[PDB]
């Protein structure tokens, strides 16, 4: 009865879920490769930053 | 042709002593500074029975800091320092004292957790302990300073020596005050107190902890009479020396023996103090396997 | 202090004033004994709750005082989604009082006819006494209904719940095999103590009982703070 | 201290010693140390043999005058 | 007998989803980013403790500023720090003590808070009188509150035990917008940068992306063994980092829905708490059960450093907006901050 | 938020005379506490400070050992008890509140003062009349002594307007910042010696005398003041 509708609409999310424009792998790997490599100077915490502009200090 | 005491006894004493003074400090020195060292890594504020643990390992290691000072001078020869003499007194005694207080305090601690849990929960306090250990320190230090004052570095036969010099009165009052403070007051405050302690363990439905509580609680007693009594029946019996037992040649030179053996088995019970307290916890080998895993 | 500015120090001031308050709060807040109640739907809890209080969803907070001692019962009942993801929040608790009926034996599960109530309340206790997050904490048994399981018992056997059961129809020997078989459940006997009680009428056993038990705990507490053990 | 320090090199139980001629005084060690039952008086003789006196008497007061001038 | 022939169209679908995915899987990207010269030794440094707490903590969250933090813990007190001089600045006491879930606001005018007792609590801080008080206290969730987080002043996304997820009206006080579709009770939230999507991290080992604007669940990622306890964002966002009990991190493709990367260690078995990103993305940070954080590489799996210092389970993790310092939280009743 | 001063009136040279004020709707025991006296033509001066935890208290160098402050509490009261007194200390006295931590704004309500009738970092504010029709936008100088920019980053400088008739209200705090309840012409800005208040589209409620504040360190130190006339 009620379990009837829900695994209906649970078909139906599954539809609209199948229908999606997805991509190739190698693409979004190079997409995260280029943004790590493009911002790699504005990461303190991969880059060392020296004292005098660190404002957490001893 | 009066001389009785004589240098063998100095000789066999000079000979045997330094060593086993170096041995007690190097056992005790290693014993008292672990446990310092775990106690300060330690949450020491929240519980009362750590804080008293902590002063009583401090007035170890106050007692304990002179032994190779004193096995260098039991070679009979002093550093000319009349103010180190008063300073090395002093350390001695406020070590002494403070040990004695502080294994009082940790039994009456004991008994006001265990018989009276429910109004031990709202009196523990860490303002009280603190309060409760500086009122003690000074009271170890106000004991320490009859001592202090009658103490003096004197040439007698062109040797020097750091010795006390109380009157004839002051004599006689030292050894009896002496007597009361360590061995009457702890063994009367350890019997009362373990006593309730016992007849509330007998409560406990667990065998094997009960047994192993009760085998603990004598083994403390049986210790600290052991290693104290002899030492405070020999200073009683030589001090008075005339009522007891006669100023006999052959007996004295006994008695001062004994004195030494005593003396060096009352200090030994200083080092055997931390093992008995913090060792036998399982909170504090918990603490132990924590900081060996973590260093 | 000569470093920083007057807003500073002034800051410094307020950050002390906040450290006392909460150090004070934490003194308040360590003297009081927290019990975790626990136990089926249809254990009949809310009587005993009834009973402490005395002397909307989500955890029911009891407060109450006894002997110039509080107590805060936290009822967990309300929350039937998880007992995994926030039971290791309830770790550092006095005691947990588990509630079970006696006249849960003839009843069936509502939720499936086959499974009985007293083997999922068994079930429950198992999994709560053999969790690692309470491995040194003790359990307050409370059997309650006692006087249905007396009018149930003389109508029918108990050999409905036990299967491999021989025993006499007597009212006390029931009792004390199920008290026996909750004991047995039990997997850590060097650590965790039990103790069980049959509730009554009268309010004021009920709490006395759990004063004692509160006590014996504390006591146990103390001599493992203390290092005799 | 340690007492096993502190014991004394010499001390005087008891004297069944007498009078001693001014002649026969070589030496004299006063000790008054707290660890005896009293305070004494160590006549060291010409024979190297030290010999405990009373400080209350009268002879042992005069002897002790003597050899302080 | 419908529910028979239903169930094999579903999984139908499923076979097609599985079968676009595996065409999709081109390359795998541990072979791509082996060109890419490795990071070193990250070693961070302690530089601020913070001491205070005395139950354990359970949440905590950065300010937009990068200076103040809310801390949540089991003494049913907020407390809101200052990171650079170490100064508490606010202590807020809680209602209910079993509180596990806290989040600041990016304006920084309110604090939310919430746990066991299914009520969310929001805090107004800016007030003409000198106490935090009580701003408005939701209601509706059955389950309790697992994370809440703020799209802005007046919008809060709460997810719960109850396998739900609300989005809420401050103003109204009542819930805008229900999302459905888990099977298990969810842990924790990954909020978008842009504010339009939001990622869903539940026991049922499956990630929901779900879009805020419409409702609708647009997303789903599976692959875990256990549950979910802890979800993070990429700063671009299109990938996300999973966390589990499986003692396995897992990268996600957002737009080719597609399991990328796996980091985990032969050594390592104890559960993860948390998750978190740096500002370019290349460290990913997670809190382990073996009482210390692993800076992990996230194009290449090698384990960048270690971060110690705690006596008990690490339990949460913040990153700075400006990427200057990491804070952790642990149940040892500290907080560190990581340099 | 309301705060009721009392007391007042007209004192014998060398008398005793209390001030009590009277806190209502708002957490007297977070906040910290001044006393600010203005003379009848002159500008406003320091004189007492009490902390929130009554554990600070600082007095201005003229007023020492003659005024005594102290803080009830749970009457949410403020006491200032005056012994000694003289020809200079005829004034109006305000009592302002003040609250300290990162992000906050002191001096932000004032009271309405009593009047009593008896019978250190330099600020320079320099144009005591500005003659500009309304409408267009006025600037104010305010030069300091020294450099008021500290070791981290925050500049202490306060803005303040007392309209005539009314108490001094806060405007700007740090210059950086506008306080709550305020209109976004009000502006300002300064290179740590030299400060600027910028006003633009001038109402006719902009009308009163412009003042300048230092709290870098103790005693405060309040400018001469700007007239406005419109």
């Amino acid at each position: 009865t009620a379990s009837i509708a829900q695994a209906r609409k649970l078909v139906e999310q599954l539809k609209m879920e199948a229908n999606i424009d997805r991509i190739k792998v190698s693409k979004a790997a190079a997409d995260l490769m280029a943004y790590c490599e493009a911002h790699a100077k504005e990461d303190p915490l991969l880059t060392p930053v020296p004292a005098s502009e660190n404002p957490f200090r001893e | 042709g009066a001389p009785c005491h004589k240098f063998d006894v100095k000789q066999i004493g000079a000979q045997l002593l330094p060593p086993l003074y170096s041995l007690v400090f190097i056992f005790g020195f290693v014993g008292n500074m672990l446990v310092v060292l775990i106690l300060i890594n330690c949450k020491k504020l929240k519980c009362l029975t750590d804080i008293y643990l902590l002063n009583l390992a401090i007035s170890d290691l106050l007692f304990l800091i002179t032994l190779p000072l004193w096995a260098h001078s039991a070679a009979n020869e002093w550093v000319f320092g009349n103010a180190m003499c008063k300073l090395f007194t002093g350390l001695y005694h406020i070590g002494y004292f403070g040990g004695i207080f502080f294994i009082i305090l940790l039994t009456i601690d004991r008994y006001l957790a265990i018989v009276h849990a429910v109004f031990a929960l709202k009196a523990r306090t860490v303002t009280f302990g603190v309060v409760t250990s500086v009122i003690t320190w000074l009271v170890a230090v106000f004991a320490s300073v009859p001592g202090i004052i009658f103490t003096k570095c004197q040439k007698e036969d062109s040797v020097y020596v750091c010795g006390p010099y109380f009157p004839r009165g002051w004599n006689n009052f030292h050894t009896i005050m002496r007597n009361i403070l360590g061995l009457v007051l702890p063994l009367l405050i350890m019997v009362i107190c373990y006593s309730g302690i016992l007849k509330t363990l007998l409560r406990c439905r667990n065998e094997k902890k009960r047994h192993r509580a009760v085998r603990v609680i004598f083994t403390i007693m049986i210790v600290y009479f052991l290693f104290w009594t002899p030492y405070n029946i020999v200073i009683l019996l030589n001090t008075f020396q005339e009522f007891f037992g006669l100023s006999n040649c052959e007996s004295t030179s006994q008695l001062d023996q004994a004195t030494q053996v005593t003396e060096t088995l009352g200090m030994t019970h200083c080092c055997i103090n931390p093992i008995i307290y913090a060792f036998v916890g399982e909170k504090f080998r918990r603490y132990l396997s924590v900081f060996f895993r973590k260093h | 202090g000569c470093t920083l500015s007057a807003e500073d120090k002034a800051a410094v001031e307020r950050s002390k004033m906040i450290d006392r308050n909460l150090r004070e709060d934490g003194e308040k807040a360590a003297r009081e004994v927290k019990l975790l109640l626990l136990g089926a739907g249809e254990s009949g809890k809310s009587t005993i709750v009834k009973q402490m209080k005395i002397i909307t969803t989500g955890i029911v907070e009891t407060h109450f005082t006894f002997k110039d001692l509080h107590f805060k019962m936290f009822d967990v009942g309300a929350q039937r989604s998880e007992r995994k993801k926030w039971i290791h929040c309830f770790e550092g608790v006095t005691a947990i009082i588990f509630c079970v009926a006696l006249s849960d034996y003839d009843l069936v599960l509502a939720e499936d006819e086959e499974m009985n109530r007293m083997h999922e309340s068994m079930k429950l206790f198992d999994s709560i006494c053999n969790n690692k997050w309470f491995t040194d904490t003790s359990i307050i048994l409370f059997l309650n209904k006692k006087d249905l399981f007396e009018e149930k018992i003389k109508k029918s056997p108990l050999t409905i719940c036990y299967p491999e059961y021989a025993g006499s129809n007597t009212y006390e020997e029931a009792a004390a095999y199920i008290q026996c078989q909750f004991e047995d459940l039990n997997k850590r006997k060097d650590t965790k103590e039990i103790y069980t009680h049959f509730t009554c009428s009268t309010d004021t056993k009920n709490v006395q009982f759990v004063f004692d038990a509160v006590t014996d705990v504390i006591i146990k507490n103390n001599l493992k703070d203390c290092g005799l053990f | 201290q340690p007492d096993a320090i502190n014991a004394p090199v010499t001390c005087c139980y008891n004297f069944t010693n007498r009078k001693i001629s001014v002649q026969r005084l070589a030496s004299y060690r006063r000790i008054t140390s707290s660890k005896c039952p009293k305070e004494a008086v160590i006549f060291k003789t010409i024979v190297a043999k030290e010999i405990c006196a009373d400080p209350k008497q009268k002879w042992v007061q005069d002897s002790m005058d003597h050899l302080d001038k | 007998s419908e529910l028979d022939q239903l169930r094999q169209e579903a999984e139908q679908l499923k076979n097609q989803i599985r079968d676009a995915r595996k065409a999709c899987a081109d390359a795998t990207l541990s072979q791509i980013t082996n060109n890419i010269d490795p990071v070193g030794r990250i070693q961070m440094r302690t530089r601020r403790t913070l001491r205070g707490h005395l139950a354990k903590i359970y949440a905590m969250h950065w300010g937009t500023d990068s200076r103040l933090l809310v801390s949540a813990s089991q003494d049913g007190k907020l407390i809101i720090w200052d990171s650079y001089t170490t100064n508490k600045v606010h202590a807020i006491p809680l209602r209910s003590s079993w509180v596990m879930t806290c989040a600041y606001a990016p304006s920084g005018n309110y604090v939310a808070c919430g746990g066991l007792d299914n009520i969310c609590s929001i805090y107004n801080l800016k007030t003409r009188e000198g106490n935090v008080r009580v701003s408005r206290e939701l209601a509706g969730h059955t389950g309790y509150l697992s994370c809440c987080r703020f799209l802005d002043d007046n919008q809060i996304v709460t997810s719960s035990g109850d396998t739900t997820c609300a989005l809420w009206d401050i103003e109204t006080g009542q819930q805008t917008t229900t999302f459905t579709g888990h099977t298990g009770d969810v842990m924790s939230l990954s909020l978008a940068p842009d504010t339009r999507l939001f990622v869903s991290g539940a026991c049922d080992a499956s990630a929901k992306l779900w879009d805020v604007r419409e409702g609708m669940c647009r997303q789903t990622f599976t692959g875990h063994e256990s549950d979910i306890n802890a979800i993070c964002f990429f700063p671009n966002g299109n990938a996300f980092a999973t966390g589990s009990d499986d003692a396995t991190c897992r990268l996600f493709d957002l737009r080719a829905d597609q399991e990328l990367m796996t980091y985990s260690h032969d050594n390592i078995i104890c559960g993860i708490t948390s998750v978190s990103f740096s500002k370019s993305g290349r460290l990913l940070l997670a809190g382990y059960d073996d009482f210390n954080c692993n800076v992990w590489d996230a194009l290449k799996a090698d384990r960048a450093g270690v971060l110690a210092g705690h006596d008990n389970r690490v339990s949460c993790l913040g990153v700075t907006d400006d990427g200057m310092a990491v804070a952790t939280g642990s149940w040892d009743s500290f907080l560190k901050i990581w340099n | 938020v309301q705060l009721v001063e009392s007391g007042g009136g007209l004192v014998q040279p060398g008398g005793s005379r209390k001030l009590s004020c009277s806190a209502s709707g708002f957490a007297f025991s977070s906040f910290g506490m001044h006393w600010v006296r203005q003379a009848p033509e002159k500008g406003l001066e320091w004189v007492a400070y009490i902390s929130s935890g009554s554990g600070t208290i600082y007095y201005a160098d003229t007023v020492k050992g003659r005024f005594t402050i102290s803080r009830d509490d749970p009457k949410n009261t403020l006491f200032l008890q005056m012994t000694s007194l003289r020809s200079e200390d005829t004034a109006m006295y305000y009592c302002v509140r003040s609250i300290y931590y990162y992000g906050s704004s002191p001096f932000d309500f004032w009271g309405q003062g009593t009047t009593l009738t008896v019978s250190d970092i330099v600020m320079t504010q320099a144009t005591s009349s500005v003659p500009v029709t309304p409408g267009e936008s006025v600037s104010i100088s305010c030069r300091s002594s020294k450099s008021l920019l500290h070791s981290n980053g925050n500049t202490y400088l306060y803005w303040f307007l007392q309209r005539p008739g009314q108490s001094p209200q806060l405007l700007i705090y740090r210059m950086s910042n506008l306080a709550s309840g305020v209109p976004d012409r009000f502006s300002g800005s300064g290179s740590g010696t030299a400060f600027t208040l910028t006003i633009s589209r001038l109402e006719a409620e902009d009308v009163g005398v412009y003042y300048c504040m230092q709290h870098l360190e103790y005693p405060l130190t309040f400018g001469a003041g700007t007239k406005l006339e419109l």
